[PDB]
């Protein structure tokens, strides 16, 4: 039985703003490289071969950016099914369109494009496919999905899953989401049922992994009226059960808001997900290669560090980069070709292409795009994005949000840049 | 000598005996000093149904019929000089009554039960803390689960039917911190006030721990179920040379006549049969006889039974003390 | 009277002289426990000692104290006896209890030697009453005194010790590292901490919970990659169990070559043990006397494969975990306790000054 | 210390080239997930490989046979031509 | 081919792989007395070696060059078994005669790989005769370019090097430290050496004797005392057996620690071995590959009360003495030898170029 999967794009029950207006949700650069091939060297590291890409947003973008990667010809175990921006809305259209083309047999992937992890994923897919030989193909699916704490910077409250599941034979009886609610009920009519008991489980964080055997494909074109998966898994699990199972050390997590953002770029160089630690260059990307050092920072190639510009905790630079001088920079990550200038303070801002940054300049707690000629003085505070070729000057200061870009209506600026409110 | 006993009655005490109330592996497992400390309070007659039992010392005083066992406890509370063993009447188990109040001193629990594998009880991960119990008559709806118990213990296994022993250690604390606080009777249904997390009794954390017996079966009021059937440790009697009973519980001085063997049965005191009483897989009670063509099948021949000459009787219970000469009872039981 | 608790599990090669305890018994599975001659407190302390819940430093001191003084204040006299000398005998089957329930660290034999002298200094010229109420005084002193006074004293002069930009690991099973390295930022400092621990008990827990809850930087690591930690660490601390007439450094077995690696940068040791702990047993190194805990706390996880999982199926594949450690005192620079800094092999002297002179 | 050391894993390099001398993997080998709210800032690393002196190791149980620790650049002379070790 | 010899009293539990001997019984109590079994120099080496009467430092090469050469120089050449290779196979009881008589020095281990080299390197083309001829020719320009001329040429070398009252000790029994010495001495020089020696040979008198009669002022003291010459030497001469692959050096049990109580004042040890003497097997510890001699002549002459007599009565005691021992090579510097005075650990780069290359 042959590995495939498919790999969609993107839920638009949306989140992110307004970072999916030029490039789009999927090509995220969390350290200089595309997030795509990232989750493609997820769908790689595991052993797969060929596996479906859906794109909708802007195909002379992505083509362009899969025109130059390696896998463009197959000459490594991969070449990309891409397919071009018919009607496209979300994942229900999608799993209609994987049981109307019919690119499925058995046990494929279902993950987004937007999980980066390293979870070598064949161990319960094989337990599944026992599960399915010897029980009549009751169990539909089987879910594995973190155990961590109730505290967690991954656990914020969008996708926190309290789930009630036996431990024998793993079953799962609720799949009752939190956001929101404070008191717990479960209704009793399905404990007698099993009367040696039941465990409660809330250690649990979802991968966003799951496989899926293509009787999926019959209860949800049957089905029309589920659309994401967590309505769907419910109305399964009100009616075929659907299993679990607990992966103990290895983990990833679906880079939903910017919360996940922050905590996943502060991740892959804490390096929980090695092999995965962007030393290794997966492009073909000479203007990538970094060199790593002591307490995890990694310099670039003609890197042109200042002088007494100290480093603690996992940072990067990029090529033709030029960083200034004092510079106490922690847990952040720079891109290439900044001629960010003298005496730029930084803490954890996510700089990306093409910046000059002036001098003398506190930042803080950023995120912010291309061709930005940022300007003396510009202090900020958690969460707050500076977007796309936006110019803001003499300490034009923001509070704890800033939806803010170029565009008119999104930002808090209209045609010109942020010089003057 | 710090920690007392007490006896309780009621439930649903003394009836489903055919000579002897086995709840002797509770009296020979741990009284050689032991249980001397302990309280009848149960079922003026009470005081004449354990001079055959062998105890050290013993207080036997009288409550009402209207037993909340919060006012059982009520009635003699100044007597309580220390902490309470609970232990009704209403009890056959053999299990270990050390480690039952060993766990007692684990984390010291102001309060510990003792249970066994629709009446729900939940626990922890090591089977060492029970967290809230609850039967029906508190769940119209199916069940609640607050925020900080989830938020903190996150592995909770639940129970639906791991039913009790009726074994309650108990400390002073609590029973001061509630007993006077009388919106709270019926103990069995005081641990749902645990009252511990963010809802007095905590009058300021609280300990309670119970332990999950696995090897014999619940407390009975009225069965015999498999208390008849215990092998309570023949052992001393007398027969006509061919009493062959399956270890039988032969009531001494029996009658028997031709081959009088009732095996897997609990022979009482003159249980008698002036022909074969063969494996009845009964109890024949004490003054009970199948005489001259003893029938014994599954008849339950309760205390004085009368049915002989053909005992036409199987899969009931059998004439509690009714005269019934030719009784061809049936698998419905015979009248009261 | 006391029964005895059996081996559990095949000896090691050479400690014939210590035996060996498991968890999943009890002493008190054999005994009767309308508790006749043996007395309830003390079954509630060897029975939570038998779980290993308090196993701290300090803690098994301040459980055994507080246990005796709920012995001590309700007891009830003999007729026709002298008052004074009915009672350090009597104490014999309760320590020789607690002995056979688990053996003694060096602080509960300060304790039974403390008691032992003020009962024997506290005669029979009075009722019994106020003789118990001073018993209750003494031994309230004590530990308030010796815990309390002990443990600010320290602070001050470890807070006056404790230097800036100077990144400090520790090796945390205390109740005093933790609480000296809390205040030692409360004051507002500028340190950064790195702990380092090991397998069975693994005690990074503890004062992880501690310093993460107070608040300060840090970074994670354990004992064999503890010489990753050579090159950029600038001072070490190390809290023991007792430090006996040597100056040896006596703690958990993770104590050792942290010092002898830091050594080989120069970089030297600080311990920190107030003078409650000190005791007049002399032993020169690690397996004279030690005790040992239930052996099958050892197994590593991967999955399923549990590496170690019957050790009795071949008939000596076997497995021992030794508690107590003693690096010799060559090599161990500062003690911190209430008399100041006192450099190593000068110990002894401030274990006569409190010797009733 | 004896050190148990074939001739092909012997490399003509020094610890000087650049770092990732060491090799560093994911820190969940010793920290689990199981600990309440802490793991947000102790910021965990580890190597699964250390770096030891030349000059305390004692001698080679090898495939020429026995070497002194410091005897090894006579093998280097001969096994790699030093202007394409640079390569 | 030959028995064994048996074991006599009994033996330290640690060196069960190390047979002992005695002297009281040998080899030829039993076998073929006319040796023609095996060659009769064999026999005649091998049971003078069983008093040790040829005890030396390359005197016991010398010994078992003679019995080989009268081996080689009158034997036998059967046909239908080759010209060269009848005789090193033959010659495996020989060595493995001598290894159960007493065993080898590494010197004797040089012996043999040499003339195996050279056995080999006359095949089968030539007549036996004036092939044997000229194996005597090779083996005897060998013995005398390498042992004579290395003595000279070292001493033409350490004449270079050592000057006036430089007092220097030597550990002596050889024929190349009290070489070194007299033929140094008759040049114009001055130094007062001392010998030390050590029980139970109590050999050091070959070389005092030696020197007196060569007339160099001597001194005495055994090593059961060699912390009184502690302070005075000036620099020690040391008379290695063999010479090892680390760097280390190696004799007797009385070059064990006075090379580290000589390493421990900065003066600088000289060890003196030829080019015959660098061997490839390599120890690092010292019960390793290490014989033990007869362990009933350590006696005590107390008037007649000798408490090692009847020492098989009671029941555990026991003997044991060591006689060989290896020093790391931290301690030994300098070796005496031909092309140079090369240092400790650079000795086998000498070793491959003088080894076909």
């Amino acid at each position: 039985p042959p590995l495939q999967a498919v790999l969609v794009a993107d839920s638009f029950d949306r989140r992110f703003f307004p970072i999916s207006k030029d490039q789009p949700r999927v090509l995220l650069p969390l350290a200089n490289v595309a997030l795509i091939d990232y989750t493609l060297e997820f769908l790689t590291a595991t052993g797969v071969q060929e596996t479906f890409v859906f794109c909708c947003w802007k195909a002379a973008q992505i083509k362009e950016h899969l025109l130059k990667s390696k896998w463009c010809r197959p000459t490594s175990l991969n070449v990309v099914r891409i397919i071009t921006s018919e009607l496209y809305r979300s994942l229900g259209d999608v799993l209609r369109d994987v049981d109307a083309k019919a690119l499925v047999r058995s046990d494929f992937l279902l993950v987004y494009g937007d999980v980066i992890s390293n979870i070598n994923i064949t161990r319960a897919l094989e337990e599944h496919r026992l599960r399915r030989k010897l029980e009549k193909n009751v169990s539909v699916m089987t879910m594995i999905f973190k155990e961590s704490s109730p505290s967690h910077p991954t656990r914020c409250h969008e996708d926190n899953v309290v789930v009630a599941v036996d431990s024998t034979t793993n079953r799962v009886l609720h799949f009752q989401k939190t956001q929101g609610l404070r008191r717990f009920a479960f209704p009793l009519s399905l404990f007698q049922g099993s009367s040696d008991g039941v465990e409660v489980r809330y250690d649990l964080l979802d991968c966003h992994i799951s496989i899926c055997s293509p009787q999926v494909a019959q209860l949800f074109t049957d089905n029309f009226d589920y659309q994401t998966r967590d309505d769907f898994v419910r109305g399964l699990l009100v009616n075929n059960q659907i299993h679990m199972h607990v992966t103990a050390k290895e983990y990833g997590a679906r880079v939903s808001n910017l919360h996940m953002y922050s905590a996943v770029c502060a991740d892959v160089i804490r390096r929980w997900v090695y092999p995965l630690t962007p030393e290794a260059n997966f492009t073909d990307s000479t203007t990538q290669s970094c060199t790593h050092s002591r307490h995890n920072i990694y310099r670039g190639p003609e890197v042109s560090l200042g002088h007494g510009s100290i480093l603690e905790e996992n940072v990067l630079l990029g090529s033709g980069t030029v960083i200034g001088s004092n510079c106490f920079i922690t847990n952040s990550v720079i891109g290439p070709g900044c001629h960010i200038g003298d005496n730029v303070v930084l803490d954890q801002t996510y700089l990306w292409q093409g910046v000059r940054v002036a001098a003398g300049a506190q930042i803080h707690q950023s995120l912010l795009c291309d061709n930005a000629e940022v300007k003396e003085r510009v202090t900020l505070k958690p969460r707050s994005v500076l977007t796309s070729q936006v110019v803001v000057g003499p300490n034009i200061t923001l509070p704890e949000g800033s939806v803010i870009s170029l565009h008119p209506p999104d930002a808090e600026e209209d045609e010109d840049d942020g010089e003057f409110s | 000598m710090e920690f007392q006993a007490v006896v309780m009655a009621v439930g649903g005490p003394l009836l489903p005996v055919g000579n002897k109330p086995l709840i002797w592996y509770p009296l020979n497992l741990l009284e050689r000093v032991g249980f001397e400390e302990v309280i009848v309070v149960t079922t003026k007659a009470l005081c004449a149904e354990f001079k055959m039992k062998m105890k050290p010392d013993i207080v036997c005083i009288p409550d009402d019929a209207d037993m909340g066992t919060a006012d059982s406890l009520r009635y003699i509370y100044p007597k309580l000089k220390t902490d309470v063993l609970v232990l009704s009447c209403d009890l056959i188990t053999d299990v270990a009554l050390h480690e039952v109040v060993d766990l007692f001193r684990a984390y010291d629990a102001s309060l510990a039960m003792l249970m066994r594998k629709r009446d729900f009880i939940g626990v922890d991960s090591t089977g060492k803390r029970l967290l809230f119990m609850a039967n029906e008559a508190d769940l119209d709806e199916e069940l609640v689960i607050k925020g900080s118990i989830l938020q903190k213990h996150p592995r909770i296994r639940f129970h639906t039917g791991l039913v009790d022993a009726h074994l309650y250690c108990l400390k002073k604390y609590i029973v001061d911190f509630l007993m006077e606080n009388g919106s709270i009777t019926s103990i069995r249904s005081e641990l749902i006030p645990y009252l511990v997390r963010k809802q007095s009794a905590s009058s300021q954390s609280l300990d309670i721990y119970s332990f999950i017996t696995l090897n014999l079966a619940p407390y009975d009021a009225c069965w015999n179920a498999c208390r008849g059937d215990r092998w309570e440790d023949s052992s001393a009697q007398i027969v006509s040379k061919h009493l062959v009973g399956v270890d039988s519980l032969i009531g001494p001085e029996t009658q028997i006549g031709e081959k009088s063997s009732i095996k897997r049965s609990v022979i009482g005191s003159s249980c008698l049969i002036k022909d074969r009483v063969t494996i009845t897989n009964c109890l024949l009670m004490n003054s009970v006889t199948v005489e001259e063509g003893s029938n014994i099948q599954g008849s339950v021949i309760c205390n004085n039974a009368v049915i002989e000459k053909g005992a036409d009787i199987k899969d009931c219970l059998i004439g509690s003390g009714q005269r019934i000469e030719a009784k061809a009872k049936r698998v419905n039981e015979v009248i009261v | 009277q006391v029964p005895t608790r059996k081996d559990y599990g095949s000896k090691v090669s050479l400690f014939s002289h210590l035996p060996q305890y498991s968890r999943q018994n009890s002493l008190t599975q054999f005994m009767s426990i309308p508790s006749s001659v043996i007395h309830p407190a003390m079954v509630r302390l060897g029975l939570q000692y038998s779980q290993g819940l308090v196993s701290g430093s300090n803690a098994r001191c301040i459980a055994l104290l507080r246990a005796l003084q709920q012995v001590i204040q309700d007891y009830t006299t003999p007729p026709n006896e002298e008052l004074s000398r009915d009672l350090v005998n009597k104490l014999k089957p309760y320590m020789s209890f607690l002995t056979q329930c688990r053996p003694l660290s060096a602080s509960m034999h300060n304790a039974i030697k403390f008691l032992n002298k003020e009962i024997t200094s506290v005669g029979s010229s009075k009722r019994e009453e106020e003789a118990k109420s001073e018993l209750r005084a003494a031994i309230d002193r004590y530990v308030q005194e010796k815990i309390v006074l002990a443990a600010q004293a320290i602070s001050r002069f470890a807070y006056q010790k404790i230097s800036n930009g100077d990144v400090i690991l520790v090796y945390g099973c205390s109740s005093l590292v933790s609480r000296i390295l809390q205040e030692a930022w409360t004051e507002g400092r500028r340190f950064r901490v790195v702990v380092v621990d090991s397998r069975p008990w693994l005690e990074g827990r503890h004062t992880l919970r501690s310093l993460v809850h107070a608040g300060v930087p840090a970074s994670y690591l354990l004992i064999p990659a503890a010489s990753y930690v050579l090159p950029e660490v600038s001072k070490v601390l190390l809290g023991a169990h007792a430090l006996l007439a040597n100056g040896s450094v006596m703690s958990r077995v993770g104590t050792a070559q942290l010092a002898l690696v830091a050594r080989a940068h120069n970089v030297p040791v600080l311990v920190c043990c107030e003078t409650y702990k000190f005791c007049e047993r002399v032993q020169t190194d690690a397996f004279v006397s030690n005790e040992l805990d239930d052996p099958d706390d050892l197994q590593c996880k991967r999955g399923e494969h549990v590496a170690l999982a019957n050790w009795q199926n071949h008939a000596s594949l076997r497995l021992l975990n030794l508690v107590y450690d003693v690096t010799p005192p060559e090599l161990v620079d500062l003690v911190i306790t209430e008399l100041g800094m006192i450099p190593c092999s000068s110990v002894p002297v401030v274990l006569r000054v409190k010797s009733s002179d | 210390l004896i050190v148990c050391a074939p001739m092909f894993k012997l490399s003509p390099q020094f610890p000087n080239e650049e770092d990732s001398f060491h090799k560093f993997v994911a820190p969940e080998e010793v920290l689990p997930f199981t600990e309440g709210d802490i793991l947000e800032k102790v910021s965990v690393h580890c190597p699964v490989f250390d770096y030891v002196p030349p000059e305390l190791i004692t001698l080679f149980i090898s495939n020429i046979g026995g070497n002194a620790p410091s005897y090894i650049y006579r093998l280097m002379s001969e096994l790699y031509h030093p202007d394409d070790h640079v390569l």
